């Protein structure tokens, strides 16, 4: 199951 | 035994090319078992492994929704990556994330993981011990910045010890047929005479999984290491690996050379010699 | 900065003559991800070649097999001809029953 989580750099 | 499951994603820009390709895919162990392509016909993520076939339409939803994001979030840090290195917009870059988890053969963490890279480098990788960052560069540092600020850490360790390894528990029992199977491999050694004096030998290593393997050579019985040729393991297309070692032996010594091959799905390591 | 190909030749199971395999070759170790991969059958391109899904190694280098169904015989050449940025000409890499 993937992470759902978003983040940018 | 041992597990993993890992999520691989590539995103590969190419200016006046249309937008960045964005490749996704899912890991068991060596066994690939979910793929999503921004270019195939109708990009959705798709299943590779029959035992991931059953989860029902939610999740095919919920998993499609983070490859969308996820491409888009690449979009955008490919534009970031830019401006923190001072490039021209007219190059190709890549950024590549790698994360997941291992476990043990109880089911329980035994360590996660969550990295990136940019243009093949490493820009920045969270730690083992799922709480600090290692920034490659002064760039990175800059992300470093912002997901200490933000937490992120704490975020991806949630993830890593609890979805990660029950969904990964979840699939192990599900496709335990094949991921809870080791296929040991089927080894031989060939003779190549090189000359009148020297001859080679290569132990072979076929229809193995996981790909994970030993094969060393021993001269009267201490290990070749730094004489041994040893070609990267594989894939035959079957699900299993293929791997050899070679050393250049002189002739009429051959009987003092000894192969050691080991395997998961062997009980005890295996010792070869040619047989002629 | 970056990394050329590594690449093998070879078959999935033992090569038996009038016995039908798969003819493939494993691209690996090279970064940027573009790459050219063509299987010949006496130096001409075959044409039913597919392809693995992307993907990388640890060290982010990259890795595709290119396989094709065939029949050895005695006489036919295979090969696998490969082009990459890093290369100024196409590397061509014979089969060898024996590697």
């Amino acid at each position: 199951l993937r992470n759902q989580s978003v983040f940018n750099f | 035994g041992s597990h993993s499951m890992r999520y691989f994603h590539t995103s590969v820009s190419r200016p006046g090319r249309g937008e960045p390709r964005f490749i996704t895919v899912g890991y068991v162990d060596d066994t690939l078992f979910v793929r999503f392509d921004s270019d195939a016909a109708s990009p959705r993520e798709e299943p590779r492994a029959p035992w991931i076939e059953q989860e029902g339409p939610e999740y095919w939803d919920r998993e499609t929704q983070i490859c969308k994001a996820k491409a888009q979030t690449d979009r955008e840090d490919l534009r970031t990556l830019l401006r923190y290195y001072n490039q021209s917009e007219a190059g190709s870059h890549t950024l590549q994330n790698m994360y997941g988890c291992d476990v043990g053969p109880d089911g329980r963490l035994l360590r996660g993981y969550h990295q990136d890279a940019y243009d093949g480098k490493d820009y920045i990788a969270l730690n083992e011990d799922l709480s600090s960052w290692t920034a490659a560069d002064t760039a990175a540092q800059i992300t470093q910045r912002k997901w200490e600020a933000a937490r992120v850490a704490e975020q991806l360790r949630a993830y890593l010890e609890g979805e990660c390894v029950e969904w990964l528990r979840r699939y192990l029992e599900n496709g335990k047929e094949t991921l809870q199977r080791a296929d040991p491999p089927k080894t031989h050694v060939t003779h190549h005479p090189i000359s009148d004096h020297e001859a080679t030998l290569r132990c072979w290593a076929l229809g193995f999984y996981p790909a994970e393997i030993t094969l060393t050579w021993q001269r009267d019985g201490e290990d070749q290491t730094q004489d041994t040729e040893l070609v990267e393991t594989r894939p035959a297309g079957d699900r299993t690996f293929q791997k050899w070692a070679a050393v250049v032996v002189p002739s009429g010594e051959e009987q003092r050379y000894t192969c050691h091959v080991q395997h998961e799905g062997l009980p005890k390591p295996l010792t070869l010699r040619w047989e002629p | 900065i970056q990394r050329t190909p590594k690449i093998q030749v070879y078959s999935r199971h033992p090569a038996e003559n009038g016995k039908s395999n798969f003819l493939n070759c494993y691209v690996s170790g090279f970064h940027p991800s573009d790459i050219e991969v063509d299987l010949l059958k006496n130096g001409e391109r075959i044409e039913k070649v597919e392809h693995s899904d992307l993907s990388f190694s640890k060290d982010w280098s990259f890795y595709l097999l290119y396989y094709t169904e065939f029949t050895p015989t005695e006489k036919d050449e295979y090969a696998c001809r490969v082009n990459h940025v890093t290369l100024s000409q196409p590397k061509i890499v014979k089969w060898d029953r024996d590697m």
